[PDB]
């Protein structure tokens, strides 16, 4: 809702992270990522932005080893220093 | 005329304006046109000349700036840079405090995450990983999967050995006998 | 007249060149303005908001632009993003 810019800034960090994960090697996957990111930034409907953000987070989640991902969530999400 | 300049293509619009002004004044001199028309044509030439020179120096500034920028970049991330983005990303996701974001993150923490998220096909394709019977029950709603705020229709289900699995057959009494996790291939109901 | 970047972000210069931003002084100064404001920010949230504005500008010129390198360069050059 009111957290539209917060979701748009999260999206920017996600694309930055995805770019460092060398997704560029797969053109279909890269265009899907870049596509979602660009669409989020041009969209003003929060419902539509969340749907697309959920798709980007899921793509990001898939590019991780299940084991390391659990540690990453525990460290940075569950026990955040923000 | 534009043989000494860096980019003749970039210099062209400002050069034509100057050359056209210079040519008018030269024709005016040869045709011994009125002193009034000559004064006008001289001013037009001075204006165009100073515009050509102004754009020429701007071009030199932009080229030098790029030359310097390239020379400093050439120097070229960290586990630290990736770590800083991970800290930012997960921090912001928590700060969002949206149930669907919390769901997706808690699922991933417990091993419920995508193996693959293949787009195009005019229908996005998700292969979801379900590590146990309890978590499988939360995401699977009959011949559908509820994941990432969407509903996906089940296409195929597989063993961790790649063997075909019938969902009707995955039951409480069977849990010990199934090689987990299960892979649910589903397509976005679009 | 065109404003200079305090600490030139090479990738930003590359987009300004690619999209011929020099032609429009108002547009160039808006971009350089956002860059200089990023370098003076005390807050990561405020930095991301300014990066989101630079992204919004380039996407207004090319809806499908891959701006992942701009995001990378800001994470790599801004101490606040570290």
């Amino acid at each position: 809702g009111s957290k539209l810019t917060e979701m748009k800034c999260t999206n920017v960090v996600l694309l930055g992270l995805l770019s460092k994960m060398h997704v560029e090697s797969n053109s279909k996957e890269w265009n899907y990522c870049v596509g979602l990111h660009n669409e989020i930034n041009l969209c003003d409907d929060p419902d539509a932005v969340l749907e697309k953000l959920l798709a980007l987070i899921a793509f990001f989640l898939s590019k991780h080893n299940t084991c390391d991902l659990s540690d990453l969530i525990e460290s940075y999400f569950e026990n955040t220093t923000i | 005329p534009l043989g000494s300049v860096a980019s003749a293509y970039a210099a062209l619009p400002s050069w034509i304006a100057y050359e056209k002004a210079r040519a008018d004044l030269e024709e005016a001199k040869k045709n011994d046109v009125s002193p009034q028309l000559l004064k006008q044509l001289t001013k037009a030439c001075n204006i165009a000349k100073s515009e050509f020179e102004r754009e020429a120096s701007v071009q030199k500034k932009l080229d030098k700036m790029a030359e310097q920028a390239a020379a400093s970049m050439y120097k070229e991330r960290k586990s630290k840079i990736v770590s800083a983005m991970h800290s930012l990303l997960f921090g912001m996701l928590k700060k969002l405090d949206m149930s669907s974001v919390n769901t997706i993150i808690e699922q991933a923490r417990n091993g419920v995450l995508p193996l693959s998220i293949i787009p195009a096909a005019s229908a996005t394709r998700l292969i979801v990983v379900t590590p146990n019977l309890e978590v499988l029950s939360k995401v699977r709603q009959e011949n559908n999967v509820h994941y990432a705020g969407a509903i996906w229709s089940i296409v195929e289900v597989k063993d961790a050995n790649g063997a075909q699995v019938h969902l009707k057959e995955v039951t409480a009494a069977n849990e010990l006998n199934i090689t987990w996790p299960l892979s649910i291939t589903c397509e976005r109901t679009t």
